[PDB]
């Protein structure tokens, strides 16, 4: 599309989840979902391919499903009490609509099942902004409503997300739906923990996008889509393998790598809430998802994979465009643990 | 004499629709490279 | 079938090159011949001369600051004491009964 | 500052460019014949660009010094010893006609950005959409496998599907004996040893596959060899005819300017030529690609990016 | 803890003026020497990413990177520190307002503890 | 030849640097601790003449 | 403690600026200039510690493997030196670095003053571990065998990570200095029997415990000679170290929790043992050799009196240097046959005197031939155990006859009989090889002279 | 390409930085300052 309209379109996504942020009023919360899902369809159709319009069809019809929801749960919420305002949702079965509709908003599990086919409809670029822009406002909102939520169905729904995550990254061959089922395992991690500290759900959501955007931009760097195409990059850009064995070497979990303050520190408020059964199941679970990002890096940067003759020719040329803060997201995404207790902040 | 690298054989494990190839999977196939269907 | 029976374009597997043939004298270190006999000579002084015999050296010399003489000495007085006033030499209390308190069972 | 959205939003539109003479022309015929001459005084002529028809080492001529490379290092292949032993049992005949065909989409690219920047047309030679013919040819003599040209299909698939073909296409026509005849006078040892079968299963391709799927979208001018000797009325048939039929009307300066973020960034362009598909004739082994690229970076101006090279005399690398 | 609805507070404030009464972390703190290093390690990956040579291809950029990291480093650490004065503040305050919950526990020596002893055996 | 050996030698140094650093780091850490310094009920002297600390 | 761990720190910048043809040199003279520094660490006192600073502390435990450590790194670098000839510039400095950012972690564990730091770099010891088996290994079986010292090693440790928050809560605690001192006994139930699990299973599968052993013959042979080293010198006394900090906790739950595990140790020494009888890899029969020994240590440590863990520390030092060199010798006949197969390249005495004599020397050391440390260790844990239970004798004197029996089989299958014909590329052996034998060997013979230096903070 | 040292990037990402330190330091000043002031330290 036009420069011009895209701009404006990104804005529109934007400024529509920040109206989720800022706003007091059920309504105008609902009008900034509206406005973000009406601005994020053309970004995601922004190659014309068939691929592309079956995706923006499956993520349209299910947001606009949980937007309804949504509607439904606020309305009953007002019958039950005269309030708009985003507190104490003042009725259960309102609560548990709305605790549904922000889950397949989120693509929580047993709604996980329209984020791997978006992801691997969308380009690189369209799933990046989907997988770490789309999540900030339905956490927000589970956030300043977090004391009403019943622990039992949202704790279900967090394990069953980590479960489901690790499953289904097992058997994936494409790197996009890897992805997918990594974002599903680590919304589960974040939303075990909102029933006892936001700030966690937060430290764990900040940890999660520098992982992300990190993976994505050196996937972009290196024009993979595949483990056979990513296993061809050693033979142009040994470093950017490097670096991704590193940064997937973190995004599993292991110390001392950015990706193990927020299972930690998870584990560790779960622990002062007398929880302990959860935290362990949870760290058993998440070495699936350690597994196949080792299956990544054994086939990325540990062994050389064979190559093609006309490789020889891209030995010749430079990438035209670099991306800005690709570096500080590496570090950012490995080497942060000693400034662990700066979580204070209130991240 | 020499370290052990993948060839061939071993790349294609990593070349399917997915995984633990099965008998309902058996069919399926991976999605074109530019990831354009064709009209038809 | 016209199949070349090759997989595909590798390098054969070197053969491994003796060290001992374009160096006599190679003390296995490196094939540069400078480069190899100084390493020998770095090993051989700061692992035989320096570590192996000074640092044997200095923790044979080390200073009794596990206090062995010191207990002995103790005991050589605490023993002498105890023999020339009559006293049982070891007690088998550690602490004195005096502050310690029991608990009455009274049952 | 280099294109891109900014320069698109500011000022850079490319439509006001075009002055009707772009026209983009490509200069088709066999092994031989007479098209470079013509081509080369249809440049002269038109005030348009002429492109010398790729080689193995075309990009190395567009990178670091225009100096080609060593064979090993850049194409892996021989025209030599593809005349000399077509039936090699290294596959060689294949490797040649990938790099080839990858050599041509990047003079390709390179035309297209130089008539989407500066508005002046540009001449060239075979085409990646006249490529297929060789590798036809080469398939009916038994030269290469059918997986071969598979392989070629697909990915002439995924990167001819995103250019624009050429306006004019001039195709010079010229008898079997007669070529061979040129080829005999031109007295290349190597080139005395092509078969008729070869020059008539090319001449075959041409005429009834790459003729009339062009003269469906394009114009086609068919030339013999007397009067492609006169370039005067060449030039007045490639000015009479207009261009009502391909998509280039159909552009606007949306799509010149996607397509002019496609033309550059080469490594974009070059993308699905070394897609995973594991053909003896061109999968190298781990061992040999590192000891290979090993190689090449050890040359002068390949280490670092183009002026970041001390050897090559490059200064202030610190505050670069 | 969740102090995000704690009387007073300002909504946007990144230090309100209540931590100005807290000493300021020292240029030579520990971890401001760290968040240097990141800064450091972020620009030898951006010259290793731009392949230019790493350790002394752009000493300006560098400088800028290790100097970004630096400012946003001590920022952080101020609000961190007023934060844990905070969560100690409110802790003793409450501990001296509910004297019943937090009783002075009677002293007792280990002389009159009888402790269970189990020999190892 | 000196200004053309220390360009090749000038690694030799960085690991004693290190070893002198981290001795000096070791001494900053201790005076943090003196909380105690000549008030243990073990060690408990009185000051000589010219005496100000026990220990350093 | 910042007066080692600096210039460890200093080795990297010192590697990475480093000339492309001096890069062995410097690391070499470095590591062992920062090994003698580490032998200050010995002065150790009869009360409490080496209290540095609030973040470490050293012990008379501590100190032997710290030295031990810093002592391996050099060894290392030698023994990598040979078979990384055909490398790149950029891979050796890399190779460097694993190694450097290995000791560094072990340094800093060994050290650290509170149990959550020292999971967090017990846990970093792995990532240089895997990188270098699974990228410099030779085989292609490295990548599974990564696979496995990876995910056997966390399924043991994510629950003591757990177990270890739980315990902060409790006691609001996990500084050893105070965990000490304010010990309290664990009551018998569930919750303290599972936390008792959780506390024990990390240390345990990295011993390795019998049955929990099948990682460690895979790392072994498929790692490269430098990884084998640090694998069998170091590595597995981790678990040993961290049994040793941990049991102050869990008493007197330990007097019957330790039924199980002791019979599997005591048992499993003989069928490890066994094992080494009919092995036909030269590797794989060192690597079940560490296992028994490994498995005598952990009969030491749950019968928690002071002989057991005199014995336990002399044990681990001793075994860690004799495995070290076993591996090396393994090596050093491996670069010369490619083949790591025992029966193939024989009669290597009459070729090879000198290497006959380090072998004999190495297969007499294994075999705890009075008076090494290696005997002195196993007759401190053999007295103890005897004390626990007269009947373990019969067990321990079976183990000690296998022990011998194939610690000579390996001598006897590669150095005696007649040198196979075919195998004539046997080239006189350098003076790198002798020097890391000696290297090997000379302290072992010197600390026999002092154990007192070994004997742990019991003595 | 061929490309000379950009002194305008040059100099801003230079001014950048020192404006950068001189106006930490100066904050860092006013901070000590302050907090004396208000502990009633000097
Ligand atoms: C923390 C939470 C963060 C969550 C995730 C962060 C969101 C990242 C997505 C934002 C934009 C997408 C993007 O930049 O591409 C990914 C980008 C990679 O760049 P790329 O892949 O080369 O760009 C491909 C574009 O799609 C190619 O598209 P293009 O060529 O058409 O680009 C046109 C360009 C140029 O725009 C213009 O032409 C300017 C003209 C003004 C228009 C006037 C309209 C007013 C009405 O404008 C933009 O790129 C979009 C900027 C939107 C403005 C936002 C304010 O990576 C990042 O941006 C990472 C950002 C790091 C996090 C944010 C900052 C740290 C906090
Ligand atoms: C508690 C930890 C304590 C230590 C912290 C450790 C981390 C610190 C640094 C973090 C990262 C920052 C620097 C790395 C940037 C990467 C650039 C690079 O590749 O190196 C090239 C460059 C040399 O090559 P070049 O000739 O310039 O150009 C070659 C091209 O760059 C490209 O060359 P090429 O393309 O021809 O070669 C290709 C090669 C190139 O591939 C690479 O080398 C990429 C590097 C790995 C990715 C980095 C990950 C990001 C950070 C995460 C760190 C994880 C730590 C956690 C622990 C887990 C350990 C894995 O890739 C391969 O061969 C594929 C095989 C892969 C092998 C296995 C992969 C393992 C990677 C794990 C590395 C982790 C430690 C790295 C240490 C530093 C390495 C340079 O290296 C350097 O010389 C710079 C290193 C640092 C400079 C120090 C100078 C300062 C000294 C001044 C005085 C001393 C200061 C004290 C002051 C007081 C004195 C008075
Ligand atoms: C016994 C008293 C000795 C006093 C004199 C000084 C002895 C110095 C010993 C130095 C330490 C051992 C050095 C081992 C590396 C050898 C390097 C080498 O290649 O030399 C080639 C060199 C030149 O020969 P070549 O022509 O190149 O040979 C060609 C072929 O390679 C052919 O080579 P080969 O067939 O000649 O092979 C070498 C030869 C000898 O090589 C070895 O076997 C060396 C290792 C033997 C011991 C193995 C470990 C056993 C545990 C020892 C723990 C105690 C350590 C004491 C402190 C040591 C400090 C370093 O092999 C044997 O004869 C088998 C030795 C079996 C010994 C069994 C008894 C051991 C315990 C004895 C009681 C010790 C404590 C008594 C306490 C109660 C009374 C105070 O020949 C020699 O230097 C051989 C030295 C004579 C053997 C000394 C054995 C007695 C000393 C044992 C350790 C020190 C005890 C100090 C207290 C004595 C009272
Ligand atoms: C990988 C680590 C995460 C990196 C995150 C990106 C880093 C770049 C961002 C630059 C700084 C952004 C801060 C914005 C400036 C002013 C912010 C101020 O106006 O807002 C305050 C808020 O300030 C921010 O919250 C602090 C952000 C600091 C993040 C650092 C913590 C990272 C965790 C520890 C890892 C170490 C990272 C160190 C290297 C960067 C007031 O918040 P308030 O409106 O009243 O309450 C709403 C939030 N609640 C609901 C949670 C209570
Ligand atoms: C080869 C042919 C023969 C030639 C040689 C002939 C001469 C034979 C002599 C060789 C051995 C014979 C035995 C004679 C023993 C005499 C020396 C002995 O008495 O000294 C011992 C001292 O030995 C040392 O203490 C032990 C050596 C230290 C070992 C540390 C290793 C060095 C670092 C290497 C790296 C570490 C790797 C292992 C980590 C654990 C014990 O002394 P001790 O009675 O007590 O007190 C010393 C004096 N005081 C009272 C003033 C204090
Ligand atoms: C696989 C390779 C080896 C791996 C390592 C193996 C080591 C782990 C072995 C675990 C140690 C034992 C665990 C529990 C021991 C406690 C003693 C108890 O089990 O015995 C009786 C308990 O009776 C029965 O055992 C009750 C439990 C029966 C159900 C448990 C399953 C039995 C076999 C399962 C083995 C599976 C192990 C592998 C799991 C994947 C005592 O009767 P009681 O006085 O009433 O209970 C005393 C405890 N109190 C005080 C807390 C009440
Ligand atoms: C090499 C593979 C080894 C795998 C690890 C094996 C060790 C498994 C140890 C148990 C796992 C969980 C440990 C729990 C962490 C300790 C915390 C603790 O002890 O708190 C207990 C909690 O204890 C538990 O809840 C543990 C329940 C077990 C749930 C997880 C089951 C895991 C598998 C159990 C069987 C296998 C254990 C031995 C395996 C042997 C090796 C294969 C008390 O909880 P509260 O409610 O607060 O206090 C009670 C008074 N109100
Ligand atoms: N796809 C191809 N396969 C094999 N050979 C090719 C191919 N393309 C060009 N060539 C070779 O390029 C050489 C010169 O090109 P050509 O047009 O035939 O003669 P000229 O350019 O001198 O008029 C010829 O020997 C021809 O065989």
């Amino acid at each position: 599309m036009n420069p011009i309209i895209y701009t404006t379109l990104i804005m529109t996504v934007m400024s529509g989840t920040m109206l989720v942020m800022i706003s007091s009023h059920w309504l105008l919360i609902w009008i900034g979902f509206e406005m973000n899902l009406l601005a994020m369809i053309p970004v995601l159709m922004k190659n014309f391919n068939p691929r592309a319009t079956e995706a923006a069809t499956k993520y349209f019809l299910t947001q606009a499903t949980a937007s309804m929801m949504l509607m439904m749960a606020i309305i009953i919420n007002l019958l039950y009490s005269g309030q708009w305002t985003i507190t104490k949702m003042f009725n259960p079965v309102a609560m548990t609509m709305m605790t549904m509709a922000l889950a397949m908003k989120l693509g929580l599990s047993p709604f996980h099942f329209w984020v791997p086919e978006v992801t691997q409809g969308i380009s690189l670029q369209a799933g990046l902004l989907l997988l770490t822009w789309q999540k900030l406002a339905p956490l927000s909102v589970l956030c300043q409503i977090s004391q009403s939520i019943n622990p039992n169905l949202m704790l279900t729904m967090a394990m069953l997300s980590i479960l489901i995550g690790g499953w289904g990254g097992l058997n994936q061959t494409q790197l996009r739906k890897i992805m997918a089922y990594s974002s599903i395992a680590h919304m589960g991690w974040m939303t075990a923990v909102l029933p006892y500290n936001t700030t966690m759900t937060i430290l764990n959501l900040l940890i999660y996008i520098t992982m992300t955007l990190a993976m994505f931009m050196l996937l972009i760097h290196s024009s993979a889509t595949t483990t056979l195409s990513l296993s061809h990059t050693w033979n142009k850009m040994p470093v950017i393998t490097s670096l991704m064995m590193v940064t997937l070497l973190s995004m599993g979990g292991l110390p001392p790598l950015s990706g193990f303050m927020p299972k930690w520190m998870i584990i560790q408020e779960m622990t002062k809430n007398e929880s302990i059964i959860m935290p362990t199941l949870m760290a058993m679970t998440a070495l699936l998802n350690l597994y196949f990002y080792m299956r990544l890096a054994y086939s990325s940067s540990l062994t050389m994979f064979p190559s093609t003759n006309n490789m020889k020719m891209k030995w010749q040329f430079e990438h035209t465009k670099q991306m800005k803060l690709l570096p500080t997201m590496i570090v950012l995404s490995t080497l942060v643990l000693p400034m662990t207790p700066a979580l204070s902040s209130l991240n | 004499a020499r370290q052990w690298q993948p060839d061939v054989e071993w790349a294609e494990q990593f070349g399917g629709a997915v995984m633990y190839p099965t008998k309902e999977t058996a069919h399926w196939k991976p999605p074109p490279w530019n990831d354009v269907d064709p009209p038809k | 079938p016209p199949e070349p029976t090759i997989r595909l374009q590798e390098d054969p597997d070197p053969e491994d090159e003796n060290l001992y043939e374009k160096n006599p004298d190679s003390h296995g270190y490196d094939k540069d011949p400078i480069v190899d006999l100084w390493n020998m000579r770095v090993v051989f002084f700061f692992g035989f001369s320096i570590v192996l015999v000074l640092g044997s050296t200095f923790v044979a010399y080390l200073p009794d600051y596990r206090m062995q003489e010191w207990a002995r000495r103790e005991a050589e007085r605490l023993v002498k004491y105890r023999e020339a006033n009559g006293l049982p030499l070891m007690e088998s209390n550690c602490f004195d009964p005096n502050k310690i308190q029991l608990p009455e069972d009274e049952d | 500052l280099q294109y891109g959205p900014l320069a698109f939003v500011l000022g850079e539109r490319t439509t006001r460019k075009l002055t009707e003479t772009s026209k983009v022309i490509t200069v088709d015929g066999n092994i031989c014949s007479g098209k470079g001459r013509l081509a080369r005084e249809i440049a002269e002529k038109l005030g348009l660009r002429h492109f010398p028809e790729a080689g193995i080492h075309y990009a190395d001529s567009t990178t670091g010094d225009g100096k080609p490379l060593d064979v090993q290092l850049s194409g892996n292949c021989s025209l030599e010893k593809f005349y000399d032993d077509p039936k090699s049992n290294d596959g060689n005949s294949y490797r040649l006609q990938s790099w080839l065909y990858a050599s041509r989409l990047l003079q390709y690219a390179d035309a297209l950005e130089h008539l989407l920047s500066t508005g002046q047309g540009v001449v060239l030679e075979r085409s990646i959409y006249s490529d297929f013919v060789f590798l036809e040819a080469m398939y009916r003599q038994g030269f290469i496998r059918k997986q071969c040209v598979e392989h070629y299909n697909e990915v002439k698939k995924v990167t001819a599907c995103e250019y624009l073909p050429p306006h004019v296409v001039v195709y010079v026509d010229v008898p079997v004996p007669e070529i061979q005849s040129r080829i005999q006078k031109k007295g290349n040892p190597h080139e005395m040893k092509i078969t008729a079968a070869y020059l008539q299963d090319i001449e075959n391709a041409y005429k009834k596959t790459f003729l009339p799927e062009m003269s469906e979208k394009c114009e086609v001018l068919q030339y013999s060899a007397r009067e492609a000797e006169d370039a005067e009325k060449v030039v007045e048939d490639i000015e009479y005819l207009k261009c009502d039929k391909g998509p280039w009307p159909d552009q606007d300066d949306r799509t010149f300017h996607r397509l002019r973020m496609l033309v550059q960034n080469k490594l974009e362009v070059l993308n699905y030529t070394t897609i995973p598909v594991y053909l003896p004739e061109i999968t190298i082994g781990a061992h040999q690609s590192d000891r290979v690229f090993q190689k090449f970076t050890e040359l002068p101006g390949r280490k670092y990016s183009p002026g970041y090279n001390e050897d090559v005399g490059d200064k202030w690398i610190w505050l670069k | 803890t969740m102090m995000s609805g704690r009387p007073g507070r300002v909504p946007l404030q990144f230090l309100p003026n209540e931590a100005r009464s807290l000493p300021p972390p020292k240029l030579t703190d520990p971890r401001l020497v760290y968040m240097g290093f990141l800064g450091y390690c972020s620009g030898l990956i951006d010259n290793a990413i731009r392949r230019r040579p790493v350790v002394s291809a752009g000493l300006h950029r560098q400088l800028l990177y290790v100097t970004s990291f630096v400012f946003f480093g001590y920022y952080l650490l101020k609000r961190q520190d007023y934060m844990y004065a905070l969560r100690d503040h409110d802790m003793f305050a409450y501990v001296k307002s509910h004297p019943e919950d937090f009783p002075e526990k009677d002293k007792k020596t280990y002389g009159e503890i009888l402790e269970e002893f189990h020999p190892v055996r | 030849n000196v200004l053309q050996i220390v360009r090749d030698h000038w690694v030799h140094i960085l690991v004693p640097v290190g070893f002198v650093f981290g001795c000096y780091l070791d001494r900053r850490s201790d005076e943090k601790l003196t909380a105690f310094r000549n008030k243990s009920l073990l060690f408990k002297r009185e000051l000589r003449p010219n005496e100000e600390v026990t220990w350093k | 403690m910042l007066k080692i761990i600096i210039p460890t720190t200093m080795l990297l910048p010192m590697t990475w600026m480093s000339k492309h043809n001096m890069i062995w040199i410097n690391a070499t003279v470095h590591s062992l200039l920062i090994s003698l520094i580490s032998l200050s660490l010995l002065n150790q006192l009869g009360e409490n510690s080496l209290n540095f600073s609030l973040t470490f502390f050293s012990d008379s435990l501590s100190a032997p493997l710290l030295v031990l450590t810093t002592w391996l790194l050099p060894l290392m670098l030698m023994a990598s030196q040979s078979h990384l000839s055909k490398e790149t510039t950029t891979r050796k400095k890399l190779y460097i670095t694993m190694l450097i950012l290995l000791q560094l972690f072990l340094i800093m564990t060994f050290t650290a003053t509170e149990l959550i730091l020292f999971y967090i770099l017990f846990e970093a010891t792995l990532v240089p571990t895997l990188i270098i088996i699974t990228r410099w290994g030779n085989q292609t079986e490295r990548l599974n065998a990564g696979l496995y010292f990876l995910f056997y090693t966390l399924a043991g440790s994510l629950p003591l990570l757990v177990a270890l928050v739980y315990i902060q809560n409790t006691t609001g605690s996990l500084n050893f200095l105070i965990i000490h001192y304010w010990s309290h006994p664990l009551s018998n139930s569930w919750s303290n029997i599972f936390m008792w699990l959780a506390c024990i299973m990390a240390f345990m599968v990295k011993m390795p415990l019998y049955g929990l052993h099948l990682w460690l013959p895979k790392a072994h042979v498929e790692a490269p000679i430098a990884g084998s080293m640090v694998l069998a010198a170091v590595l597995l006394k981790l678990g040993g170290y961290g049994m040793m900090r941990i049991t102050t906790i869990l008493n007197p739950l330990t007097n019957y929790m330790a039924y199980p595990f002791l019979m599997l140790s005591m048992w499993g020494m003989i069928m490890t043992s066994s094992i080494c009888l009919r092995q036909t890899d030269l590797k794989s029969l060192i690597a079940y050799s560490s296992v028994s020994h490994m498995a005598l240590v952990i009969v030491a440590i749950m019968i928690q009196t002071p002989w057991s863990f005199m014995g336990a520390t002399a044990l681990m030092i001793a075994h860690g240097l004799t495995s070290s060199m076993l591996f090396c010798l393994a090596n050093t006949n491996y670069e010369r046959v490619h083949s790591r197969t025992m029966i193939l390249a024989r009669g290597l005495q009459t070729l090879l005197p000198l290497m006959a004599t380090w072998w004999l020397v190495a297969s007499l050391t294994n075999l705890a031939l009075p008076p090494s440390i290696n005997l002195i260790g196993e007759l401190f844990i053999i007295t103890a155990s005897f004390s626990w239970s007269n009947i373990t004798i019969i067990l321990m004197g079976m183990n000690m006859m296998i022990t011998a029996l194939y610690s000579l089989y390996m001598l006897i299958t590669t150095q005696r009989g007649k040198y196979t014909h075919h195998i004539n590329n046997i080239k006189p052996s350098f003076t790198r090889e002798n020097a890391l034998m000696a290297l090997h060997i000379l302290p072992l013979l010197l600390l026999t002279l002092n154990p007192k230096m070994i004997l742990g903070p019991l003595y | 390409p061929h490309g000379s040292p950009d002194w305008l990037k040059v100099g801003l990402t230079l001014g950048t930085s020192v404006f950068l330190w001189i106006y930490l330091i100066k904050q860092h000043k006013e901070d000590v300052l302050e907090y004396k002031r208000r502990n009633g330290l000097e």
